C-alpha cells in the first residue's frame, strides 16, 4: 500500500551497508548467518545458501542491493504485513513488556559485538515515542515503518 | 528506531522460508 521514495531509498542503501561490510554491494552467505549467530539462531550451510537463491540475482551466494529493495516491497503489498512485524517486536522486546525497553534494545546493540551508551537510546524513544513513555510499541512500530 | 527496523524485517523472512 505503501511506497518508498529516493530519501527512503537512501536509508536502504545505507542500511545495506549494515549486512554489507565489504562496501562492495553484495550480502554473502557468511555476512547473513553472523546476523543469525547474533539472533540466537544456530546457522547451517543449507540453510545459508537456500535464504541467498532466494535474491541472489548472480547465484554465487551473495545478494545485491537492486534486489534486496525487491523483496521487502514485495509482501509489503499484503496488507496483511501485520503478521511480518510480530517478528521485529520479539527481538526488540524480548519478555514483552507491551513495548520496547532501553534494557533489552541495548543487548540487541551490545550482542552484534558493539558498545553504546545510554544516551543514544533516548534519541530511538523521541524517534517513536508519541507521548513519550520510554518504550517502543508496536502501534507505532507499525507507522514507523512510512516515516522519513 | 528506524533504520535498525528495516534489518530486522528481512531476518525475519529469510529465517521463517
Amino acid at each position: 500500500a505503501d511506497q518508498l521514495t529516493e530519501e527512503q531509498i537512501a536509508e536502504f542503501k545505507e542500511a545495506f551497508s549494515l549486512f554489507d561490510k565489504d562496501g562492495d554491494g553484495t550480502i554473502t552467505t557468511k555476512e547473513l548467518g553472523t546476523v543469525m549467530r547474533s539472533l540466537g539462531q544456530n546457522p547451517t550451510e543449507a540453510e545459508l545458501q537456500d535464504m541467498i537463491n532466494e535474491v541472489d540475482a548472480d547465484g554465487n551466494g551473495t545478494i545485491d542491493f537492486p534486489e534486496f529493495l525487491t523483496m521487502m516491497a514485495r509482501k509489503m503489498k499484503d496488507t496483511d504485513s501485520e503478521e511480518e512485524i510480530r517478528e521485529a517486536f520479539r527481538v526488540f522486546d524480548k519478555d514483552g513488556n507491551g513495548y520496547i525497553s532501553a534494557a533489552e534494545l541495548r543487548h540487541v546493540m551490545t550482542n552484534l559485538g558493539e558498545k553504546l551508551t545510554d544516551e543514544e537510546v533516548d534519541e530511538m524513544i523521541r524517534e517513536a515515542d508519541i507521548d513519550g513513555d520510554g518504550q517502543v510499541n508496536y502501534e507505532e512500530f507499525v507507522q514507523m515503518m512510512t516515516a522519513k | 528506531l528506524k533504520v535498525l527496523v528495516k534489518a530486522v524485517l528481512f531476518a525475519c523472512m529469510l529465517m521463517r522460508k
